[PDB]
């Protein structure tokens, strides 16, 4: 009994259907997110805007609550699909609940959708990965990592996508136990992964960021290319 | 088999039914959307070919959704009808509870997501419509928009789709055109374009079926084009080209 | 015979369960003591990196302040077998107000886990040990894909698990106390299993008749880590 | 291939099921449908395939409003489900707007309609392909229905067995200024053009929609026009 | 060929619906012939009745059934497909009845059956019923009628027709029959269904092999003529 | 095979073997014997255990005050089915307040049983059952399978290894009849040690009983119960 | 192998081949027979005993259908117990609807409709039985209809199923139905199943009688054979 | 109806020589089959009802 199928499983026992959601996991760009001391910074790469192709539509980066942000990497539009859903439960949650979202609850519910979707037959599982950063961690900053596998787990910092195998090593190699102070050199630190996967062009790091108070903050490429300069400036310091 | 049916992914992640959708999108008739300032088109040569064809609605492949929105098609027929009757169910249902013309990027969204949700359910087939979308709304006025088969969707200046639509693309990245590019200066490169991609020699009205949107009294219109301004914009064309060789 | 549990063997085996074993085998291993003092679960992370929180791989789990679990397999589903279970003692307390006992918890368990050919999806391809106290009785029970379900003294699942079975089984008896029972299967996972001991792989929870409060294990493994 | 389900693309996007429909389609009676400048004339073959089949007992030509025509190329009793399905689709029209419903849209909820019957894994489209003959508005309109759920517009076009050459002899003797009964004329010529075996009142059948009324010929004068003329 | 023929709802390269043409097979069941004549004021039916073992009731073994005073029907078929077929003609005929407050006419009563085998046909949800119905019917003043109805969808009217074992020959004998002028009376017609039936069969035609239905303006009483004068009709053609 | 996939498809052989597959599954399960006398109807089961650190599973089952189960196939469909037991006795208790009678539950058993083996994609219910009751007509032992089909026996046994306990009940059935309930059960509990291998007998871990009687609610003995039913009764000489 | 796979296709040579294999699944069962006489309907069946761990009298075979109709099967014993169960549906749905007992023969042709209509969807499968029901209306007559796994209906002066059609067929035919009473019509049904291979290669076997008649009161009950034993005696006599 | 019968004619009156294969009769046999064509220069060769393999093209999938 080979693979072939969703819900069968070969005498191994393994769903090779989700390998297959992992792979096409790991044929999107690179999405690397983190969390600092206070704030939660992320700079996605490979806009690779082709004239006419004005950046902006696309929307690689989306806010969806009071204050959660993150797109999907994998294919696009189950991406959207799970954009209108987060929508529709963090409004809900917000307006039935005696108290506020969480990002906890909110990665949860995105978890569990990916188990429900799957878990079943002529039912394509959403092939995406996601790196959600929220503040309501009793006003703290945390970040979790979601896979098709309907799997949700927390990371101080993590990479997924085309980069998954390097930036992650990066951070194994330079992830400072201290707590960022300064979050700006979190988000110096992580600019230097973000554009470093993708040739570092400077060109696609596009930025946002959230001190775990504050609403959605984002940064505009030359304020984005300031981080970059004070890398370059920390980088060229071996003479 | 993994590619008899739309639930099953590569091993390596991919969905070969989707690619298989925008292979089929290689066949249909060649149509654009032009870069363009303070108006925009979308240019759509129909591709019926055959004298006897009447042609009743001079119009087959622009479709309007409202006086400030249209869209294209590109892929199969009978599907494409249907999806353009569900624009503007969906474009109905938006302004009867608003009534409020619908954002550009928001209907686009919305018949994305409903397409990928086909998609995505087994028994059921992937819709083959790669199709083009102009429109004027609050939020960004002029728009075009790209969308495809697996319920993808960008924004483009200036885009196009069918036969020969990398040599089309390619062309108008080469002599793209910015800023000062107006209305007009769009239907010429729409007329260069149609020309370039085609076989025909001398480029035949009836063969083409052109529309455009111009903000008119803040109220907007959209025009498909009738005989007389093709043959004026293929004709100077025309010319144009044989002004090009009076440099030699 | 290969589409589903719907087609039998010549042997009449269902060629589609025994995958969901192998699917345990897959998972990280767990081990369940049970003793007169308390009955303690243990669990290997497989933290990828520790980068990660070690805490949110939550393959060791409280239901309720008087029932424990742990489980090895493809895990994602297991979170939802523990829901279940979670959902059951609430309902199940507040109703009736009587304790559920784990053996009633196990059952519903299993109830859930009978509901792929069985109406009108796939087996849940993942095992569980729970341990829990009762007004009569400390116990601990095993629950497996195929929904059948089984009292154990000392019990392993997972990878390795049949040599931490074979150690287990010889390291035990009846009259145990719970410290000497906890020491042995440590020491027991750490020869076989992965290595010394460190927070942020290996986790333990215990509980007792007469503590509804942390039934965990957690900030206080130094004394072993010096004295193991 | 990929034709032993319908809701599956091939490599190439082809939807190769259908395109046996269309293949099951033209291999039926022949059928010619031209738009003049005043009426719109759909002519098709009805020869008994013995003498036992009654010809004044059964009909191809069918009004679906009395403003409306129907003829066919396929089996038989698919064209009999979209007959009362066109028929139930304008009593619908009529009762919401109050108006008879126009060629076009008619046309385009008939498509639909042969659209809908495109999806699904355990049905198969309708085998057969459609000429609509309508008035509205003063104006004729003559639309062609295909399996596939699209439809078309022609002043002239025919199907069935030797489609080709009713293609090929719309194309020469056609003219979009012929009155109705040089029409008529035409219609039996490429019905007889393509053709084989003998044509009287018991073997064709034909219906003309004029701006007043659209009618099916009596035998009679499916004689008349086809025999002691041409 | 093996593969369009596997399932009902599938064309073939050349369109041609396999199943269609295979449950017209099981039309033949050798043993009845089912030859139906219309004359100038009556309609008649006739079926060979092979009776394989004698004790077996003769009355139950018939195949010659009604719905409608004025209505008679006939079957060549598969027994059990038979039976389920004019049952679903009563249920229509009760139908028609209930909601027009008059019974059906036999046309659409042809058309209502053809119908339904036509929805088999098209929807793989259920097979056709491999069985073929003959009706026969009077219509106000203008005249009586002769219907077949086909498991494909198919129905027309006719002078005559056999749907049978000896399908040609008894299809030429009547084109025979009716291509030579001579009148119709209710005997004259009965003599050409009986000659049909003998001439084609060449059997002796003992009285209990074939039953006969008949309808006729005068007495519009839908019939099964009795052993006394289908014997008579027998003697008759004999001397 | 390309005619044994599900049972909606016949054979050849004017059989389906699929349900000839599911009849084996039911014979993988442990052996379990089933007897009954005008006094008492008994049951008795081979608990197969797994390790000597963990419980032997448990094969009899109580539904009902005046009816028992001794289960031989895969667990769940065997403990669904005995679910179904419970709705239907509560609901007659219901209904009427009428203890269910045996002979009505295993015919209602048998044609539930019957519905998957005429579907598609359902399985038949792999497991064989040993029922036990007394009730205002007799003392009543039926078998079921999955089949669909259900029998009445005055001694029967089903499951792996069982020829021998069905030779043997065959041999004391001239025996059962008027025998009493220490006699029957003891002749039981010898009836499952004729088909164990010859290094296994009887003990507390391998055997489970269950007895209804004209004077006694069906109940289950296992563990420290188990014990004096053994003790006294001869051992095994080799 | 063919396009024989499942009842809701033609297989070559239209005839399904399927609904065929459900009547080699009847042949496989032992025989069961079916008399009218002048005034009643008998049912003869003959059962496989188990072993001698069958208790006796169990799994029989004759089923009541209606409180005056009775039932005869061969081929699948639980199929005809289910048979049995929508019969009895049949009957009382009639019985609570018209406000008195069904004709046999309406029950008859909507029994072979429940057969039919199995044998066409794909989801399920013909039947693997066929059957003979029975009784007799004071008013006007007496009726028996046998029914096959196809959903075909006929009726019988004497019908037999089983794996001795045609025999046992031959056995019937000289019997004197035409004017003979039900009660030697016991005996020579006893004795007709005993002449068919009573023990020859089957060890054992029980054999259960059913009666339909104006003298039984035109109910269904089971043949008291305990009073004297006439017709076993008879049967047992058969053997030479 | 003929079609072998007038070739088989041509065949016999002509120098030539007839070489047979019938459709229902892989690309090695079509090679082998020119190639034994190829050993008599003025030999023929016959497909006999092809239509078996020279049915319409399409996406071919086993």
């Amino acid at each position: 009994s080979y693979d072939r199928a969703i819900t069968v499983f070969s005498p191994d026992g393994h769903l090779f259907q989700v390998e297959y959601a992992q792979e096409a996991v790991k044929k999107g760009s690179t999405a690397v997110g983190v969390r600092g001391r206070d704030i939660v910074v992320l700079g996605v790469e490979k806009k690779s805007v082709a004239k006419l192709q004005d950046e902006r539509t696309v929307r690689k980066i989306c806010a969806l609550d009071d204050n959660v942000c993150m797109a999907f990497a994998g294919l696009t539009a189950d991406a959207r699909i799970v954009i209108n859903r987060a929508r529709v439960e963090c409004q809900s949650h917000r307006l039935t609940v005696e108290d506020p979202v969480t990002v906890e609850y909110i990665t949860r519910y995105i978890a569990s959708l990916k188990q429900r979707y799957t878990q079943s037959n002529g039912r394509r599982p959403f092939g995406i990965s996601a790196l959600i950063v929220g503040f309501d961690f009793d006003g703290t900053p945390r970040l979790y990592q979601t896979d098709p596998s309907g799997t949700y787990h927390a990371w101080k910092a993590n990479a997924i996508g085309r980069g998954a195998k390097s930036v992650r090593e990066f951070l194994e190699k330079n992830y400072t136990d201290e707590a960022i102070e300064t979050d700006d050199l979190t988000i110096k630190l992580v600019i230097k992964a973000l554009l470093e996967v993708v040739q570092s062009g400077g060109k696609n790091i596009e930025l946002a960021v959230m001190r775990r108070d504050q609403s959605l903050k984002i940064l505009n490429p030359e304020e984005i290319e300031k981080y970059v300069a004070e890398i370059e400036k920390e980088k060229e310091e071996n003479e | 088999r993994y590619d008899s049916r739309t639930t099953i992914f590569s091993p390596e992640g991919r969905l070969y039914q989707v690619e298989y959708a925008m292979e089929a999108i290689g066949h249909a008739g060649t149509c654009l959307g032009i870069l363009a300032n303070d108006g925009v088109l979308l240019a759509a040569e129909r591709r019926n070919i055959h004298k006897l064809l009447d042609e009743v609605f001079f119009s087959e492949k622009i479709y309007k959704l409202n006086e400030d929105m249209a869209c294209s098609v590109a892929g199969i027929t009978s599907d494409a009808n249907v999806l353009t009757n569900e624009l503007r169910l969906i474009a109905q249902r938006y302004l009867l509870q608003y009534q409020e013309p619908i954002p550009c990027e928001q209907l686009v969204t919305a018949l994305c997501d409903i397409k990928q949700a086909y998609t995505q359910f087994g028994g059921k087939r992937p819709f083959g419509v790669s199709l083009l979308y102009i429109g004027w709304d609050k939020h960004y006025g002029f728009q075009l928009y790209q969308s495809d088969p697996s319920g993808n969707y960008g924004g483009w200046k200036a885009t196009c789709i069918g036969n020969n639509s990398a040599a089309a693309v390619s062309m108008l990245k080469q002599d793209y055109k910015e800023g000062e590019m107006t209305l007009k200066s769009a239907l010429a490169l729409a007329i260069k374009v149609l020309n370039k991609t085609m076989d025909v020699s001398k480029l035949s009205a009836e063969k083409v079926e052109i529309a455009t949107l111009t903000r008119e009294n803040g109220k907007t219109v959209i025009r498909v084009l009738k005989q007389k301004e093709v043959e004026q914009l293929i004709k100077k064309h025309e010319e144009e080209e044989a002004k090009a060789e009076r440099e030699k | 015979y290969d589409r589903g549990v719907n087609t039998f063997s010549p042997e009449g085996r269902l060629f589609q369960v025994e995958y969901a074993i192998e699917a345990i085998k897959l998972g990280s291993t767990a081990i369940g003591i049970q003793t007169s003092e308390g009955v303690c679960l243990a669990v290997e992370k497989r933290i990828t990196s520790p980068l990660m929180e070690p805490s949110s791989i939550e393959k060791i789990v409280e239901i309720d302040a008087h029932i424990g679990c742990a489980m090895s397999g493809l895990i994602a589903d297991a979170k939802t077998l523990i829901d279940k279970a979670r959902v059951e003692t609430q309902n199940h307390w507040f109703t009736y107000n009587e304790t559920m006992t784990v053996e009633s918890v196990t059952q519903a368990v299993s109830n859930l886990a009978l509901q792929f050919g069985e109406e009108d999806s796939r087996p849940f391809g993942v095992a569980l040990l729970f341990g829990g106290v009762d007004e009569k009785g400390p116990q601990l029970f095993h629950m497996d894909p195929s929904g059948t379900f089984v009292q154990c003294d000392a019990r392993a699942i997972g990878s390795a698990s049949e040599g931490a079975q074979s150690s287990l089984q010889e390291v035990y008896h009846k009259s145990m106390t719970l410290k000497e029972a906890i020491k042995s299967s440590l020491i027991i996972l750490k020869q076989v299993m992965e290595e010394k001991l460190n927070a942020t792989n290996i986790e333990l929870a215990t509980v007792q008749p007469g503590q509804n409060f942390h039934m965990f294990t957690k900030e206080e493994l130094e004394e072993v880590i010096k004295d193991i | 291939g990929y034709s032993f389900s319908l809701t599956t693309f091939s490599p190439s996007g082809k939807l190769v099921q259908i395109e046996y429909a269309l293949a099951a389609v033209a291999g039926g009676a022949p059928s010619v449908g031209i738009k003049a400048a005043n009426g719109v004339v759909l002519a098709t073959e009805k020869k008994q395939k013995s003498i036992l089949y009654d010809e004044r007992s059964v009909h191809k030509v069918e009004p679906i409003t009395k403003h409306i025509g129907l003829v066919y190329s396929g089996m038989g009793p698919d064209y009999r489900v979209l007959v009362h399905r066109a028929r139930k689709l304008a009593q619908q029209y009529y009762l919401v707007y109050q108006e008879p419903i126009p060629t076009a849209q008619l046309v385009q909820r008939v498509a639909s309609v042969m659209q809908e019957y495109t999806q699904s894994g355990g049905v198969r489209p309708f085998g057969v392909s459609l000429l609509i003959c309508g008035w509205n508005e003063g104006r004729p309109y003559l639309f062609q229905s295909d399996p596939s759920g699209a439809y078309f517009a022609w002043k002239a076009t025919a199907h069935g067995k030797n489609y080709v050459n009713g293609k090929t002899f719309l194309e020469k003797r056609y003219n979009e200024d012929l009155e109705l009964e040089d029409a008529i004329h035409t219609a039996i010529l490429t019905l007889k053009e393509s053709f084989e075996g003998q044509m009287t009142e018991d073997n064709i059948e034909v219906g003309i929609c004029n701006e007043a009324g659209f009618r099916r010929l009596t035998p009679t004068e499916v004689k008349d026009y086809l025999a002691a003329i041409a | 060929s093996a593969g369009f023929d596997r399932h009902i709802t599938i064309f073939s390269p050349e369109g041609r619906l396999y199943q269609v043409e295979y449950a017209f097979k099981a039309i033949n069941q050798g043993g009845l012939t089912s030859v139906a004549v219309r004359g100038k004021d009556c309609a008649v039916i006739v079926t060979q009745k092979k009776v394989p073992d004698k004790l077996l009731d003769s009355s139950t073994v018939t195949h010659l059934f009604k719905i409608t005073e004025n209505i008679g029907c006939v079957m060549t078929g598969m027994t059990a497909d038979s039976r389920s077929q004019v049952q679903r003609a009563r249920y229509e005929a009760a139908n028609w009845k209930y909601k027009y407050g008059y019974e059906i006419p036999v046309d659409m009563l042809c058309k209502r059956i053809a119908d339904i085998s036509q929805v088999y046909t098209q929807n793989a949800e259920m097979r056709p019923l491999g069985c073929c119905m003959i009706l026969i019917g009077i219509d106000e003043e203008q005249g009586p009628q002769v219907y077949k109805c086909d498991p494909a969808g198919y129905y027309c009217g006719f002078k005559a027709t056999a749907a049978g074992v000896k399908q040609t020959e008894s299809t030429s004998f009547l084109e025979k029959k009716v291509k030579k002028k001579f009148d119709w009376t209710f005997e004259q017609t009965v003599e050409t269904a009986i000659t049909c039936l003998s001439t084609v069969l060449s059997i002796d035609f003992k009285p209990s092999e074939i039953e006969v239905g008949v309808v006729t303006v005068e007495n519009p009483k839908f019939r099964i003529l009795t052993e006394a004068e289908i014997d008579a009709h027998l003697v008759a053609l004999a001397e | 095979n390309q005619y044994d996939n599900d049972v909606t498809v016949w054979s050849p052989q004017g059989r389906i073997h699929q349900i000839e597959y599911a009849m084996e599954a039911v014979k993988q399960g442990s052996a379990t014997v089933g007897l009954k006398s005008k006094t008492h109807a008994v049951l008795v089961a081979l608990k197969r255990a797994q390790s000597e650190l963990a419980a032997h599973q448990k094969k009899i089952l109580h539904v009902d005050n005046h009816i028992g189960i001794s289960i031989a196939g895969l667990t769940a469909d065997a403990r669904l089915l005995c679910n179904f037991m419970r709705q239907e006795c509560l609901d007659s208790r219901f209904v009427f307040d009428r203890p269910l009678p045996v002979s009505r539950l295993v015919s209602l058993i048998g044609s539930k049983t019957q519905i998957p083996t005429q579907r598609y994609g359902r399985r038949p219910y792999g497991v064989g059952l040993l029922i036990a009751g007394y009730d205002d007509m007799g003392p009543h032992i039926f078998q079921t399978c999955p089949s669909a089909n259900y029998f009445d026996c005055r001694a029967m046994s089903i499951g792996a290894r069982s020829q021998s306990a069905r030779t043997y009940l065959e041999r004391h059935m001239s025996e059962f009849m008027e025998c009493n309930l220490n006699e029957l059960v003891k002749h039981g509990l010898r009836a499952l040690r004729e088909t164990l291998p010859a290094e296994q007998d009887l003990t507390t871990k391998n055997v489970s009983i269950g007895i209804v009687g004209k004077d006694l609610e069906f109940t289950i003995y296992d563990d420290d119960d188990v014990s004096p039913f053994l003790e006294g009764l001869e051992e095994r000489p080799q | 192998t063919g396009y024989d796979l499942s009842a809701s296709t033609f297989s070559p040579d239209g005839r399904v081949f399927q609904v065929e294999y459900a009547m080699k699944a009847v042949e496989n069962s032992s025989t069961a027979i079916g008399i009218r006489c002048k005034d009643g309907v008998v049912f003869g069946v003959e059962k496989l005993v188990l072993s001698k761990l069958y208790e006796e009298g169990s799994n029989k075979r004759l089923f009541n259908v209606d409180r005056h109709v009775g039932m005869a099967v061969a081929g699948l014993l639980a199929d005809a117990r289910s048979l049995a169960d929508i019969a009895r549906e049949e009957a009382s749905n009639f019985r609570s609807n018209f406000g008195y007992n069904i004709p046999l023969k309406h029950l008859a042709d909507r029994v072979a409709m429940y057969v039919h209509a199995y044998t066409l969807y794909s989801a399920v499968r013909p039947f693997g039985c066929s059957f003979m029901l029975g009784s007799y209306s004071v008013n006007d007559g007496a009726q028996l209809y046998m029914i096959d796994p196809s959903g075909v209906s006929y009726g019988y002066w004497g019908c037999a199923i089983g794996k001795a059609r045609q025999a046992a067929k031959t056995e019937i035919e000289k019997l004197q139905m035409k004017e003979m009473t039900c009660r030697d019509i016991v005996k020579e049904v006893a004795k007709i199943i005993y002449i068919v291979h009573d023990e020859v290669k089957d060890k054992a076997f029980e054999l259960e009688l059913s009666w339909v008649g104006e003298l039984t009161n035109g109910r269904h009950e089971i043949v008291p054979k305990d009073i004297r034993e006439e017709a076993e005696k008879y049967a047992k006599e058969s053997l030479k | 109806c003929g079609k072998t019968m007038l070739a088989k004619a041509v065949a016999h009156h002509t120098t030539a020589a007839f070489i047979r294969v019938v459709g229902s009769e892989g690309p090695r046999m079509v090679r082998d089959v020119f190639r034994l064509a190829k050993e008599n220069a003025p030999a023929i060769i016959f497909i006999d009802e092809i239509d078996a393999i020279a049915t319409k093209r399409f996406d071919a999938q086993t």
